[PDB]
DNA sequence: GGGGGGCGCCCGAACAGGGACT
DNA sequence: GTCCCTGTTCGGGCGCCC
């Protein structure tokens, strides 16, 4: 039947008009799947027939359920959707099992044929003609491949449910297209009541709940989610086996893992990902790295063992636990009750050319706190492989404002650290060294090198350079002449501001071993001068590297 | 009554962003806050084909069981049509919440549309609610324009009655200096909010700048003059008469940085004279409305933050220094930071300023809403800064 | 095989800004 | 001005849901 709702006004962009496109050609199986429906839809008011004062066409197709006993008549709106208005989105997110809290008693409803239930606007309804061969018609419910018809659909949905939610406060619905999840505090016999109550809402408003779609025991399925009634699990997960690997079978692995590593503690996907990189099609072929191959298998090894999660209860503390998995990797763990699960997750983002262990802590944290209030809309408290003393003088010598919420340290190694400390002071009785770079932008030619207080003086000639890169070569080779203890003084913000910032990884060759010398070292103390205002011996080393 | 026209800026099209994650304490308030508004016609729904959108959250005051709410209207306002010297030397002013008078007069409908936000849920249980606004929204700069005619009307008898008081309005807030004591002053306040009843703190001359200033000390060492000078050349782009001639002369040579170095007797003389540049003012910096305030804010340490306000590079309006007690919130810090900088602008020039912020993007949007205490927010940009400003004007 | 909207993840293009240099 | 480096944003592919 056809919902009583008022319409949503749509309208196409300025200038523009209604799609015409020639129907792409069927196969017979689908023609009858589609007669089926359309003589069905149309006598119910669903879709009218045109005439010739219908100039427009667009392609249409059906794709078998995933029941895969009945079909989902599809139409490829793609022209259409390019001139239609734009539509503000309504669906801010998913809903996650690990924000559901106990409930006495849970349904779960589907609706039937749901966007053919919803009326589309009269004005707007000629653009949507079609075209059934072997019969043309235009449709007056939403039509599924038009950008309209997501938003419309939830916003009405949510006028629809509004009535009853008013009335029913305690009663809570997740909606989810026409997904609903209901639960209630109630006995079985007074929740179902309550049911038929919501379903005889729904109806008179036009939306049916097939009882082959209506759940009334668990194990819940919602989601992507089996909901048992202390805990809930995910779907069995399937990783592909080929013994040859594409790009397209790559990204298949990635997202397979990413949404699993939302229950399965450990997951790493970095090795896998960066395969990726340069290819420049779905097509490719790629080899797996010996790295690559490694991680598919720790993470196969992850998925053959069973595991849950558990819902909320909102008396109790939000715990979230972090642990390092090298290479930029993070894992995270939340929890009320200790090896309870929530939810897990995984941080793996790298912002910045150069960076280190406490920024990239400092990122998951911001992440999970951001993914904790959606969820359940509170920070969790944190414990973290980090010394509080650590975190303090990261917090102290960092020049930036940075924060990390209420937490505790927990010693789980690997634990985080700082790998050097810049001397605040000049070192007595170190060394000195001068340092400079210049680099010719045509030639593209330079010069790093050095002057010391102790005489003495070096200068190395690059090529395919920069005067940044010079600059960072002129800082690396003093530290590869000298002692233990090091004074070094350039006139370069560039790499004063790379180093200060005591970065343990970087995507630059150059700056890895630059952060490797800088940890071999007891002491380093880097001073910064400005260029060419004749300050010795800043002087001396400028004229050396410029020839 | 009547509605004003109102427009877009030529060539400019409605706001389009998108909501941030609300806490579930803000999205209690903010739910309980509409619905009110809704049965009062304040507010009304809408549907997805409005596709316009600006974000909502809320705010507590204090210790307080009133949350306000408070929209983002910064983007709004940008695409949106298009002072009292005294108040600065007040010693004492209160700031009112005036906000409330907007929500009776109505609002163009053919501009409601542009007013348009949405109420998140926790967990996404359900899609966005969509509002847009029939009356005057608060923290819209449209709002003080249009009410400005009624605003003159209901203040002219306190005025008159009270010619020594200076009152000044941005957008939501009634800024109300006074010279009188407090309790003077404040049964003064308690008086205009009970004038105000019928229709429908600050200390401004504590305002300080922080003036640049040199290292005093009876040995130098190489390392010692090589930051002084360093300093002292980046200063002298803020004082043109400052100069590091003497003192780079004693760099001569390449020498050890702990080596101690005797001040010759013109060093000691250019270092004297520039400690006096230092105390002479920035001539020629004068305000210009047509342009942006920017402020720059550095992170010193242990509680000290200072601030530059200019809107040509070097040419600064003013200068100063934010102290605070030193489990200190950085992040609170700086947006604490933040809103007295503001405050400071709209007193001084009626103006807010764009702030660059010495944080990372995600590390602010994670958190600075939960230490806002303000009806209006400041345009921002973030900065990696260069540490070697944070020097500059260390203290 | 050919559609839609949401969130997520990675990646690479196109910017935007600041420093250093001609 | 240019060239270089680094940051952000936005649009691809995939995953998951309906
Ligand atoms: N691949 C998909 C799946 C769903 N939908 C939309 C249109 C559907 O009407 C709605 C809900 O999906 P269902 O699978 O519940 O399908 P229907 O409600 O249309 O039919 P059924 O009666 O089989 O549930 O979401 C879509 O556009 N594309
Ligand atoms: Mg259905
Ligand atoms: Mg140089």
């Amino acid at each position: 039947p056809i919902s009583p709702i008022e319409t949503v006004p749509v309208k196409l962009k300025p200038g523009m008009d209604g799609p015409k496109v020639k129907q792409w050609p069927l196969t017979e199986e689908k023609i009858k799947a589609l007669v089926e429906i359309c003589t069905e839809m149309e006598k119910e008011g669903k879709i009218s027939k045109i005439g010739p004062e219908n100039p427009y066409n667009t392609p249409v197709f059906a794709i078998k359920k995933k029941d895969s006993t009945k079909w989902r008549k599809l139409v490829d709106f793609r022209e259409l959707n390019k001139r239609t208005q734009d539509f503000w989105e309504v669906q801010l997110g998913i809903p996650h099992p690990a924000g559901l809290k106990k409930k006495k008693s849970v349904t779960v409803l589907d609706v039937g044929d749901a966007y053919f239930s919803v009326p589309l606007d009269e004005d707007f309804r000629k653009y949507t003609a079609f075209t059934i061969p072997s019969i043309r018609y235009q449709y007056n419910v939403l039509p599924q491949g038009w950008k309209g018809s997501p938003a419309i659909f939830q916003s009405s949905m949510t006028k629809i449910l509004e009535p009853f939610r008013k009335q029913n406060p305690d009663i809570v619905i997740y909606q989810y297209v026409d997904d609903l999840y209901v639960g209630s505090d109630l006995e079985i016999g007074q929740h179902r009541t309550k049911i038929e109550e919501l379903r005889q809402h729904l109806l008179r408003w036009g939306l049916t709940t097939p009882d082959k779609k209506h759940q009334k025991e668990p194990p819940f399925l919602w989601m992507g989610y089996e909901l048992h009634p202390d805990k809930w699990t995910v779907q069995p997960i399937v990783l592909p086996e080929k013994d040859s690997w594409t790009v397209n079978d790559i990204c298949k692995l990635v997202g397979k893992l990413n949404w699993a590593s939302q229950i399965y503690p450990g997951i790493k996907v970095r090795q896998l990902s960066k395969l990726l990189r340069g290819t420049k099609a779905l097509t490719e072929v790629i080899p797996l790295t010996e790295e690559a191959e490694l991680e598919l298998a720790e993470n196969r090894e992850i998925l053959k063992e069973p595991v849950h999660g558990v819902y909320y209860d909102p008396s109790k503390d939000l715990i979230a636990e972090i642990q390092k998995q090298g290479q930029g990797q993070w894992t995270y763990q939340i929890y009320q009750e200790p090896f309870k699960n929530l939810k897990t997750g995984k941080y793996a983002r790298m912002r910045g050319a150069h960076t280190n262990d406490v920024k990239q802590l400092t990122e998951a944290v911001q992440k999970i706190t951001t993914e904790s209030i959606v969820i359940w809309g509170k920070t969790p408290k944190f414990k973290l492989p980090i010394q509080k003393e650590t975190w303090e003088t990261w917090w102290t010598e960092y020049w930036q404002a940075t924060w990390i919420p209420e937490w505790e340290f927990v010693n789980t190694p690997p634990l985080v650290k700082l790998w050097y400390q810049l001397e605040k002071e000049p070192i007595v009785g170190a060394e000195t060294f001068y340092v400079d770079g210049a680099a010719n932008r045509e030639t593209k030619l330079g010069k790093a090198g050095y002057v010391t207080n102790r005489g003495r003086q070096k200068v190395v000639t690059l090529t395919d350079t920069t005067n940044q890169k010079t600059e960072l070569q002129a800082i690396y080779l003093a530290l590869q002449d000298s002692g233990l203890e090091v004074n070094i003084v350039t006139d370069s913000q560039y790499a004063l501001g790379i180093i200060q910032a005591q970065p343990d990884q970087s995507e630059s060759e150059l700056v890895n071993q630059i952060i490797e010398q800088l940890i071999k070292k007891e002491k380093v103390y880097l001073a910064w001068v400005p260029a060419h205002k004749g300050i010795g011996g800043n002087e001396q080393v400028d004229k050396l590297v410029s020839a | 009554i009547e509605t004003v026209p109102v427009k877009l800026k030529p060539g400019m099209d409605g706001p389009k962003v998108k909501q941030w994650p609300l806490t579930e304490e803000k999205i209690k308030a903010l739910v309980e806050i509409c619905t009110e508004m809704e049965k009062e016609g304040k507010i009304s729904k809408i549907g997805p084909e409005n596709p316009y959108n600006t974000p909502v959250f809320a705010i507590k005051k204090k210790d307080s069981t009133k949350w306000r709410k408070l929209v983002d209207f910064r983007e709004l306002n940008k695409r949106t049509q298009d002072h009292p010297a005294g108040l600065k030397k007040k010693k004492s002013v209160t700031v009112l919440d005036v906000g409330d008078a907007y929500f009776s007069v109505p609002l163009d409908e053919d501009f409601r549309k542009y007013t348009a936000f949405t109420i998140p849920s926790i967990n996404n249980e359900t899609p966005g609610i969509r509002y847009q606004y029939n009356v005057l929204p608060q923290g819209w700069k449209g709002s003080p324009a249009i009410f400005q005619s009624s605003m003159t009307k209901i203040l002219e008898p306190f005025r008159k009655q009270n010619p020594d008081i200076v009152i000044y309005q941005y957008v939501d807030d009634l800024y109300v200096g006074s010279d009188l004591e407090i309790g003077q002053h404040r049964t003064k306040i308690e008086e205009l909010r009970q004038h105000l009843l019928r229709w429908g703190e600050l200390h401004p001359d504590k305002w300080t700048v922080q003036p640049i200033v040199l290292p005093e000390k009876d040995s130098w060492t190489v390392n010692d003059i090589q930051k002084l000078v360093g300093k002292l050349n980046w200063a002298s782009q803020i004082y043109p008469g400052i100069k590091v001639r003497q003192l780079s002369k004693l760099l001569r040579g390449t020498k050890a940085l702990t080596e101690v170095i005797p001040l010759t007797e013109e060093a000691e003389l250019e270092l004297a004279e520039n400690r006096e540049i230092l105390k002479e003012p920035v001539h020629g910096v004068y305000y210009d409305p047509s342009k942006d305030l920017i402020a720059e804010i550095q992170k010193q340490g242990q509680g000290q933050w200072t601030y530059q306000i200019y809107q040509e590079p070097f040419k600064n309006l003013k200068t100063g220094k934010y102290a605070r007690m030193r489990h200190t919130n950085d992040v609170k810090q700086l947006t604490e930071a933040v809103q007295k900088i503001t405050t400071e602008s709209i007193v001084i020039w009626g103006k807010t300023p764009k702030f660059k912020l010495p944080i990372q993007k995600e590390t602010w949007e994670t958190w600075w809403t939960e230490y806002w205490q303000a009806t209006w927010i400041p345009e921002w940009e973030f900065v990696n800064t260069p540490p070697l400003v944070k020097l500059w004007y260390q203290l």
